[PDB]
């Protein structure tokens, strides 16, 4: 057998970007964490999508 | 086809009676001699 | 039987008729389809060899 | 197949030319 | 004639200034329709592919609190007005 | 439904053969040889041509 | 108060779906149930013994289903209720077996424990609690109620439009053969084989 | 069948905005089956070249997985009873081919047409061939 | 100093740094997976250490 040689498979991860105001919700939700002060702004202030502005980057002949 | 039942089905039941000029009329009566009858009827009380 | 029986005839009938009307319109459309695209790909073709 | 019709950027591009300015981004400084 | 509610939107502006337009067919352009209220905001186009890449926060936020965030790519447009010493006139 | 050319074999022909004859065809392609492809009146023609036809702009 | 991102407070949602069921490591707590028992079992013996007297006088006017009407029970209740006092009753007369020397099963043995124990508690019911007719309530009814085995599939994907959408393709009831009987006597009982598929029926 | 086959591989990418696949009428029929279905954001056909533009949802992309089912070297075909139980309790997208056009399994299975299975999207683990 | 005191334990326990103290450890619980006893090689001779695997959610 192999390792990664799974090109368009498991060599690459799928996974969901969790930021500050996913993971808090998720924590304070699930009763691990008691909620904190600041999550009132996060949540009404949310980050933005940094991901996908990244993706927009575009190479450009010189 | 075998969702229906067939028309041999139907002629059946109009034979037998089961299922052979807008109101029924007397559908039903019990009679309770010596006491009265209660009559069942499709009929209209206003309009008929 | 015979009531039956009947009753299968017409069934059938109507199906045939369905199926034949249907087939026969798929196949029109496609006809008309195809004649167009070789329609215009033989003036494209007479365009080239001019 | 090279009497085939297909969409092509060249055909736009075609018929926009029988009917492309690049712009800078802004700077938004105020 | 005026149609799809064009009648309505120059009805709606201030004073004659819409049966103006609509008589004299003057152009205006730029922040001359902010100034003239044919429309509420001044939003670059950069925005919408901004909007279309970050619109996924409107459902981690309640809808009210959605609106708000659709404000954020509102600018300040230019003071310039053509027909500010006009109105009274027309 | 109707399509053809020459009289005998029809576009369908035409394109299935490479050795078919059309008069009206060479009568032009003679007149193009004849007077050359940088010929002013030739350029004309051929754009005249490819555009009634209908088959410009094809890629 | 957690968050929500649509308006949608019924009990009718995955989280309020099995109300108060634990959804972490507090399912393990082992947690002490209310103990289910039988209405016929419930309601006071007085009672069961004033319904199988009505019952067992005139059961055309004190009919089962009137009976159950009047005293908060069901049909089957009743029935069971009757059934049972009639069997004690029975015995008592023909001095058979006390109401403590019948032989039982383990299990009806267990249930009588409970109801003592349950009188011994709260006291036996003066009245029925039941429901002639019940309704078409929401609720949890084991696992078979969780799913539509026809279409073989707990969710329901689907498309957000304004318009009509295609209908779905209705499930045709399955045609099982059945026996009727239909004559029967002291000897021989004969009963008639249907197969509901056959098209020629005479 | 082999442009589809290929085509997969430009639609499993990650960490890209768009990518170009093989250009073929089967491949912008499943693009159209999937847009409707709200897997990939658009697509842009360019002579020879697809150019499709992908959709992501929290970093991760839409789409997840994809299982080729009917390869150019064997046909798959399913009567609805059979697709019935082939897709049972599953989300996921099983691409069909009738006598209708491409279609969805969800489609097939209302039909009760019998249909090629082309390839499952976001499946899950449930496949048989 | 940097101690918490555990009701059904009745004694004290410390606080281990690393540990985000937010996070309550009441509430999670662990498992086991694996124990294996590693060996290494030194100029006197062979050195045991220990590996384990443990899941906690």
């Amino acid at each position: 057998g192999k390792g990664a040689v799974h090109y368009t498979g498991t060599n690459f991860r799928r996974v969901q970007r969790l930021d500050i105001v996913d993971r808090m919700r998720a924590l304070v939700a699930q009763g691990l964490v008691d909620a904190p002060l600041w999550l009132s702004a996060a949540e009404r202030a949310p980050p933005m999508e940094l991901s996908n502005l990244k993706l927009m980057d575009r190479k450009v002949h010189n | 086809d075998t969702a229906t039942a067939g028309e041999a089905a139907r002629a059946l039941e109009r034979e037998l009676g089961l299922s052979r000029p807008q109101y029924g009329g007397l559908l039903q009566q019990i009679e309770l001699p010596g006491f009265g009858e209660i009559n069942v009827v499709h009929g209209d009380l206003l309009s008929g | 039987l015979a009531e039956v029986t009947e009753e299968e005839r017409q069934k059938q009938l109507q199906l045939y008729l369905q199926e034949k009307r249907e087939r026969r319109l798929r196949r029109e459309e496609q006809l008309q389809r195809i004649y167009d695209d070789k329609k215009r790909r033989a003036v494209l073709k007479d365009r080239m060899r001019i | 197949k090279h009497l085939d019709h297909v969409p092509t950027e060249r055909a736009r591009q075609l018929a926009e030319q029988r009917s492309r300015v690049k712009l800078e981004k802004e700077k938004f400084l105020r | 004639i005026p149609d799809s509610g064009m009648s309505f939107v120059l009805a709606n502006l201030r004073g004659s200034l819409g049966v103006f337009l609509a008589l004299t067919g003057h152009t205006l352009s730029g922040p001359d329709l902010i100034w003239s209220g044919l429309c509420k905001h001044w939003i670059s186009p950069e925005a919408l592919p901004f909007l279309e890449l970050t619109a996924e926060k409107q459902l981690e936020v309640s809808e009210r609190e959605a609106a708000v965030l659709l404000e954020e790519h509102f600018l300040d447009a230019p003071d310039a007005y053509s027909l500010d010493d006009w109105e009274e006139v027309i | 439904d109707k399509v053809g050319g020459n009289g005998t074999e029809d576009l369908f022909d035409q394109m299935a053969c490479a050795r078919a004859g059309w008069p009206a065809r060479t009568l032009l392609m003679a007149m193009y040889m004849a007077l050359g492809a940088k010929h002013p009146a030739v350029q004309r023609s051929r754009a005249e041509l490819e555009v009634l036809l209908g088959t410009d702009g094809f890629v | 108060v957690d968050f929500s991102q649509n308006r949608f407070p019924v009990l009718n949602t995955a989280e309020n779906f099995r109300y108060w069921k634990d959804r972490g490591l507090d399912r393990l707590l082992p947690r002490v149930f209310p103990l289910k028992l039988p209405a016929h079992r419930r309601v006071d013996p007085l009672l069961r013994e004033y319904i199988f007297f009505l019952h067992s006088m005139d059961p055309a006017r004190f009919s089962i289903r009137k009976l159950g009407e009047r005293y908060g029970l069901k049909e089957r209740t009743v029935e069971l209720i009757c059934r049972e006092f009639s069997v004690a009753e029975f015995l008592r007369r023909t001095e058979l077996a006390t109401p403590y020397t019948r032989r039982v099963s383990r299990e009806k043995a267990v249930l009588r424990m409970k109801e003592a124990l349950f009188s011994l508690k709260l006291g036996y019911d003066q009245l029925g609690d039941e429901d002639l007719d019940e309704q078409e309530e929401h609720e949890f009814r084991g696992f078979r109620s969780t799913q539509d085995w026809i279409q073989r599939q707990n969710i329901e994907v689907e498309m957000m439009s304004a318009f009509p959408l295609p209908a779905k393709r209705n499930p045709l009831p399955k045609r099982v053969d059945v026996d009727v009987t239909v004559h029967n006597t002291s000897k021989l009982k004969v009963m008639n084989w249907i197969d509901p598929n056959d098209k020629v029926v005479f | 069948m082999q442009r589809a086959c290929e085509m997969v591989v430009s639609l499993l990418r990650v960490d890209a905005l768009s990518q170009r696949c093989p250009f073929h009428v089967l491949n912008v029929q499943i693009l159209d089956l999937l847009q409707r279905e709200g897997l990939i954001r658009g697509f842009k056909v360019d002579g020879t070249k697809i150019d499709i533009l992908l959709k992501h949802y929290k970093g991760a992309p839409v789409i997840r997985n994809i299982r080729v089912v009917s390869k150019p070297s064997r046909d798959i075909w399913l009567t609805p009873h059979e697709l019935k139980f082939r897709t049972r309790f599953n989300t996921g997208l099983w691409i069909m081919q009738t006598s209708c056009g491409v279609i969805s399994h969800r489609d097939c299975l209302r039909m009760g047409i019998g249909g090629k299975m082309l390839m499952a999207i976001n499946n899950g683990y449930q496949h048989f061939c | 100093a940097q101690t918490v005191y555990d009701a059904e334990k009745g004694m004290f326990v410390r606080e281990r740094e690393g540990v985000d103290p937010l996070i309550k450890l009441h509430e999670l619980r662990q498992t086991l997976l694996s124990v294996s006893r590693m060996m290494s090689m030194n100029k006197q001779g062979r050195v045991y250490y220990f590996r384990a695997i443990v899941a906690v959610g």
